[PDB]
């Protein structure tokens, strides 16, 4: 292998992957456009931006490659190849990733007008995805326009699993790293979490779908709710009696909020041409909404029920929505940790594993 | 029905 220079890290790929450019920031590493000679396929490389010197970044990506090789869907990314650009154990510094390459980030159609169908179909592929992870206990935390690819043929694919998991009993306090635009309540608030949340994403996403503009913008985290709450009515008691103790005051202390009625957040123009081939229609995609973006935790709809539910329901193929879950071996609790030394090892009983 | 095939992008 080689290396050539790209903004500040360079690289250090495998001959494989020629004509080698950049193509997104980052957040957790950096991502590059080479073609796999070897393989005939524009590729994907990313190396990760935060290996392992620290602690809270190495765990991520562990459970990112873990859950990168036992995954498996026609909307979920696949791993095409792991590679390690070091010798032994030692100079051990540095984990990349090749993938597929896809014809471009949602955050592309984000600024297209689709036309129901088209749509109607990627919003179904992302809900496939999403199932799939749900199905095996797992959640996304992290489904944002940005980590989600199409290619020139409404096909699609979910991407990143940094920081993906499954618990039931966590908080954050470090929400400063699942996007907050797309940052759900239970998330927001330090409350807990089932793993649903990802469908709130995938609502702002389908609002992010159809008015153009994020649906929640962020100021800094303590803002986002004072935005959602402003356009979605201040949440019942019921949901109130739920949090933390403390979060509560504040909580309850802001400023009472009218609410909207979706005919009103989204009125029938800014869904698609009401080009009726069946159970789409305008007053569809919204009803949907209404079911999704909710921030009572358990008052939101699912996977499950959303698949088989009419914006949906029509190409419900069973042979990619009754996917056989994916599993795993043990190595996942995710609430526990090993030492930050041990932990750069068993990254290594990857890289190696894989070639 | 049918599905969508085409995507310009
Ligand atoms: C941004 C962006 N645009 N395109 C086309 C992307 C991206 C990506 O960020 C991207 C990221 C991974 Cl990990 C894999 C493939 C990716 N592709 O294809």
């Amino acid at each position: 292998f080689y290396s050539v220079e790209i903004g500040d890290s360079t690289f250090t790929v495998l001959k494989r992957y020629q004509n080698l450019k950049p193509i997104g920031s980052g957040a957790q590493g950096i991502v590059c456009a080479a073609y796999d000679a070897i393989l005939e396929r524009n590729v994907a490389i990313k190396k990760l931006s935060r290996p392992f010197q620290n602690q809270t970044h190495a765990k991520r990506a562990y459970r990112e490659l873990v859950l990168m090789k036992c995954v498996n869907h026609k909307n979920i990314i696949g791993l095409l190849n792991v590679f390690t650009p070091q010798k032994s154990l030692e100079e051990f510094q540095d984990v990349y990733i090749v993938m597929e390459l896809m014809d471009a980030n949602l955050c592309q159609v984000i600024q297209m007008e689709l036309d129901h169908e088209r749509m109607s179909y990627l919003l179904y592929q992302m809900l496939c995805g999403i199932k799939h992870l749900h199905s095996a206990g797992i959640i996304h935390r992290d489904l944002k326009p940005s980590n989600i690819v199409v290619k020139s043929d409404c096909t699609l694919k979910i991407l990143d699993f940094g920081l993906a998991r499954t618990a039931g009993t966590s908080f954050m306090m470090e929400p400063e790293v699942v996007t907050r635009y797309y940052r759900a309540p239970e998330v927001i608030l330090g409350m807990g979490y089932k793993e649903n949340v990802d469908l709130w994403s995938v609502g702002c996403i389908m609002g992010e779908m159809v008015c153009h503009k994020i649906l929640f913008p962020g100021r800094d985290y303590i803002d986002q709710w004072n935005k959602v709450i402003e356009q979605l009515g201040t949440p019942c008691p019921e949901f109130m009696k739920k949090l933390q103790p403390t979060v509560r005051t504040y909580v309850e202390n802001r400023p009472k909020y009218a609410g909207y009625s979706f005919e009103k957040l989204f009125p029938d123009v800014l869904f698609p041409a009401d080009s009726e081939h069946n159970k789409l229609k305008a007053s569809q995609a919204r009803d949907l909404l209404s079911k999704m973006l909710v921030i009572d935790a358990s008052k939101r709809i699912s996977v499950d029920e959303a698949l088989q539910h009419p914006y949906i329901n029509v190409w419900y193929d069973p042979s990619e929505a009754e996917a056989p879950p994916p599993k795993i071996p043990d190595k996942q609790l995710d609430e526990r940790e090993h030492t930050i030394e041990e932990w750069k090892e068993l990254i290594y009983k990857e890289v190696m594993d894989l070639e | 029905p049918k599905r969508p095939t085409t995507l310009n992008l």
